[PDB]
RNA sequence: ACGAAUCUCUUUGCCUUUUGGCUUAGAUCAAGUGUAGUAUCUGUUCUUUGUAACAACUGAAAUGACCUAGGCUC
RNA sequence: GUAUGUCUAAAGUUAUGCUCUUAUUUACUAACAA
């Protein structure tokens, strides 16, 4: 799987994470005030922090699962078995 | 410990670096002016009657036979 | 602070490896449809440390898992790298015979480049006689022997025999071995462990 | 049963702390003691593995606000 | 014994199963003695 499609994939998911549940230009400037709802934005802010936490807990999950001598080692064993 | 080269030093910092003003020794003018183009006995015997590999080239051969007694 | 130092002949070498990996390691990315990390380049130029090894020692490098056309970017590269060595060393031994200024440390490093080289052609020469039979031609061995037995009868040669427990010279015999094995080790007072164990023995 | 969400596991995907040069393998493999320290040994012995209920009170002291040292209230 | 590398070298910046006792090894270290 390429990252084109792991992209599109992850996308795809995301957008079914949100099935769940005004622009003003100042052209002198440039600057384009895009003012939005400010509970939505939190709503992502949390949205997005939880989906981080949880990939951060899945990691230490995997990690506290058990031919070597150090930590790193046993990895290395473990990156020529899956070979 | 001690690692191998990647990312060469680029003579991006040593262009944004300032002058030091030392006189080498090479830069020194040398050849200053440019030039330009025009424009019996023999019976009783036992017998009587390239390559591109630089470890089998002929020479290499002959060259170890030399160089080990 | 842009010191940049030329090339030498003390340096010529670790600048002439820099160059050479950096050289594979940029034909192995472009080669690399995946765009992979600098990480993965060090399993890649490591791998091509080892097969340069591997063809020092002439043993083959047969790393199983690798695609073919990195296997065979690397067998070119030190193919090049091995053709730099060899002349190199041809060169050195030229100028070693000339009498020229060189390193003792250059000379020894081309003593032992030269042995690797020497050994090398060697076992590829056992692997040529093995590979396709022996030199001799059997007619040839025959003729030979035919010859050998030939001298011998006329000779009333009788031959040695396994040396059993009759011999008034043996413990004689033994007592020369065992002298001129001693004169290797009269003069040097400091000895090796197996120069040790001849001693003792 | 279909749809969805939450949780756990399993299969794959991701390698997620997952080898970062070169030379003559870069070169050569020893004959020690006592004194001290440090650690590590092993044995060695023994040791041991106030609270509740009942009877009673709900609160003190300071100086100042009222009245003529005393008397109640805050 | 050194390269080398740290350290010190004084003035107050204005906020409310165990403990124990020992004896022995081995290792390493030691410009300390032999």
């Amino acid at each position: 799987i390429s990252y084109d499609q792991l992209a599109k994939l992850s996308y795809e998911k995301t957008l079914r994470n949100l099935a769940t549940q005004k622009v003003q230009k100042d052209t002198k400037t440039g600057k384009i005030t895009i003012a939005d709802d400010d509970k939505l934005v939190n709503k992502l802010a949390v949205s997005l922090q939880s989906e981080s936490k949880k990939r951060y807990e899945a990691r230490k999950r995997q990690m506290q699962n058990a031919s070597f001598i150090n930590d790193k080692n046993k990895q290395f064993n473990e990156k020529l078995s899956r070979e | 410990s001690h690692r191998p080269q990647l990312e060469a030093r680029s003579g991006a910092k040593a262009a944004a670096y300032t002058p030091t003003g030392i006189e080498h020794a090479r830069l020194l003018p040398g050849h200053t002016t440019l030039k330009y183009r025009k424009f019996s006995w023999r019976k009783g015997t036992a017998f009587g009657r390239y390559i591109n590999d630089m470890t089998k080239s002929e020479y290499h051969q002959e060259f170890l036979h030399k160089h080990v007694r | 602070n842009e010191i940049v130092k030329t090339t030498t002949k003390q340096r010529l070498d670790a600048y002439y490896d820099l160059e050479l990996r950096n050289s594979v390691m940029d034909d192995i990315l472009e080669m690399m449809p995946e765009s992979i990390r600098q990480k993965k380049a060090r399993t890649i130029l490591q791998h091509l440390s080892e097969a340069w090894r591997c063809w020092k020692a002439n043993i083959p490098w047969d790393v199983p898992g690798m695609p073919a056309p990195i296997k065979k970017i690397i067998e070119r590269y030190i193919k090049s790298k091995a053709d730099a060595w060899v002349s190199a060393a041809h060169y050195n031994r030229e100028r070693i015979k000339r009498g020229a200024h060189v390193e003792k440390t250059m000379v020894k490093k081309n003593l032992g480049r030269l042995t690797r080289l020497w050994i090398k052609n060697e076992q590829e020469r056992q692997r040529q006689i093995q590979k396709n039979g022996p030199e001799i031609t059997p007619e040839e061995a025959t003729t030979i022997f035919s010859v050998m037995v030939e001298w011998l009868e006329s000779r009333s040669f009788s031959p040695i025999p396994f040396p059993p427990l009759t011999y008034k010279n043996d413990t004689k015999i033994l007592v020369l071995a065992l002298e001129d094995l001693k004169d290797v080790y009269a003069s040097k007072v400091r000895l090796n462990a197996s120069e040790r164990e001849e001693l003792a023995l």
